[PDB]
């Protein structure tokens, strides 16, 4: 009966979860861990990453 | 100044080594030019400089 009210919560939670999941994508870089990018590589291309 | 032959690559932003740490440090946001040419004919002694 209350699907209309349930869908709002289900949409909001799902969108927030999608944002959190997108937080952990490499996005074309060698690594998705930022401090690893700092430590492992020199500033020249660490800046690009 | 005057440095060794293989240490000429240590004179660059973000580099690590003996020269880049204990003798001469270049800033990360460096601008300008570096000029290095061999001078074996003016800074060499047979006995040892």
């Amino acid at each position: 009966a209350l699907g209309k009210l349930q869908d709002v919560v289900n949409h909001n939670a799902q969108a927030l979860n999608t944002l959190v999941k997108q937080l952990s994508s490499k996005f074309g870089a060698i690594s998705s861990v930022l401090n690893d990018i700092f430590s492992r590589l020199d500033p020249p291309e660490a800046e690009v990453q | 100044f005057v440095i060794r032959g293989d240490e000429v690559r240590q004179i660059a932003p973000g580099q690590t080594g003996n020269i880049a740490d204990y003798n001469y440090k270049l800033p990360d946001d460096f601008t300008g030019c570096v000029i290095a040419w061999n001078s074996n004919k003016l800074d060499s002694k047979v006995s040892g400089n």
